[PDB]
């Protein structure tokens, strides 16, 4: 869908996640 | 498991 | 999930339970890629050596849940299945190759901020992000420990490993269409899918786009964290074009 993988309590909001960092550390 | 609502399983 | 944690409210909106009518009981994890369509492993509907066989009227598909035996009132919606598709090449008599199956619902699901479609990988976010030590992300309601079941949702990230890795960790012969994933011994950390974590999604987070995609199924595994041992991903973006096929043929 148009806004598939964005999630609405999540990026919708701006708010990050307790651990999504850790993914992004990763792809280096 | 908790019962779910009978409308599901008809 | 085992060497997890409980998954935030809303973490894994596209998250779904499948759902046994009778015996009412877990039987796979899935995910919604649609209102219409949701995505698991082939052997979660089809299993031969175990005499499954599942038709659509057996089954429910249970959306937007976060407790594992709660009914979620005004939360979980709950789907009945239109039609099942399975992979024509899904190879169950040897090594679960093309671990992949579809299902269409009877009516749209209405989302909200529980339920949410994840996207599916083009060729270059695939590319990109399916590298050895870039990380996905796995959840599902199965079993804690390899030898017990999860109140909620659980969580866990996992590095993606070398193919020859993957390869000299099992007899099984290795395909194309699999990947795989966890920590490495000498690497401390933990955790892997477990029993009833099948069918369930492998994430990514695009640090091109911030969205999500589901780059992997949940397929097999040769018991749950072992040292050594690594789980089995179906790859998703290698099979994208039966998914395409079906969508456009039945959609
Ligand atoms: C699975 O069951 C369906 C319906 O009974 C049948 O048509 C199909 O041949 C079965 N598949 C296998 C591999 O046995
Ligand atoms: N990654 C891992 N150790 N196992 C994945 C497959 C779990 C499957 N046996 C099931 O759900 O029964
Ligand atoms: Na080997
Ligand atoms: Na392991």
């Amino acid at each position: 869908e148009a806004d598939c993988g964005l999630r609405p309590l999540f990026e919708k909001k701006s708010l990050e996640d307790k651990t999504e960092r850790e993914l992004l550390e990763s792809y280096i | 498991f908790e019962e779910i609502p009978e409308e599901y399983l008809q | 999930i085992v060497e997890g944690s409980d998954a935030e409210i809303g973490m894994s909106p596209w998250q779904v339970m499948l759902f046994r009518k009778s015996p009412q009981e877990l039987l796979c994890g899935a995910s919604l890629i649609s209102d219409r369509w949701v995505l698991t492993a082939a052997h979660c509907l089809l299993y031969p050596p175990w005499d499954k066989n599942f038709t659509e009227n057996d089954l429910l598909v249970r959306i937007g849940k976060h407790s594992r035996t709660r009914y979620e009132r005004n939360i979980e919606k709950i789907s009945m299945l239109e039609k099942i598709y399975i992979h024509p090449r899904y190879n169950w008599r040897e090594n679960l190759d093309r671990d992949i199956a579809l299902m269409k619902l009877k009516k749209p699901v209405a989302f909200s901020d529980y339920i949410h479609p994840v996207c599916l990988p083009d060729r270059e976010t695939a590319a990109s992000l399916l590298q050895a030590g870039y990380k996905g992300r796995v959840t599902g309601w199965g079993n804690l420990k390899e030898t017990g079941q999860p109140s909620v949702l659980q969580v866990v990230n996992l590095p993606i490993v070398e193919r020859p890795v993957c390869k000299d960790s099992t007899r099984i012969r290795i395909t194309d269409n699999m990947f795989c994933a966890g920590y490495k011994p000498d690497e401390g950390k933990r955790g892997d899918a477990c029993e009833g974590d099948s069918g369930g999604p492998f994430v990514m987070k695009s640090p091109f786009n911030n969205r999500w995609y589901q780059m992997g199924i949940v397929s097999w595994g040769e018991g749950c964290d072992r040292d050594g041992k690594y789980g089995f991903y179906t790859h998703v973006f290698r099979l994208k074009k039966w998914i395409q096929k079906v969508i456009d043929q039945f959609g």
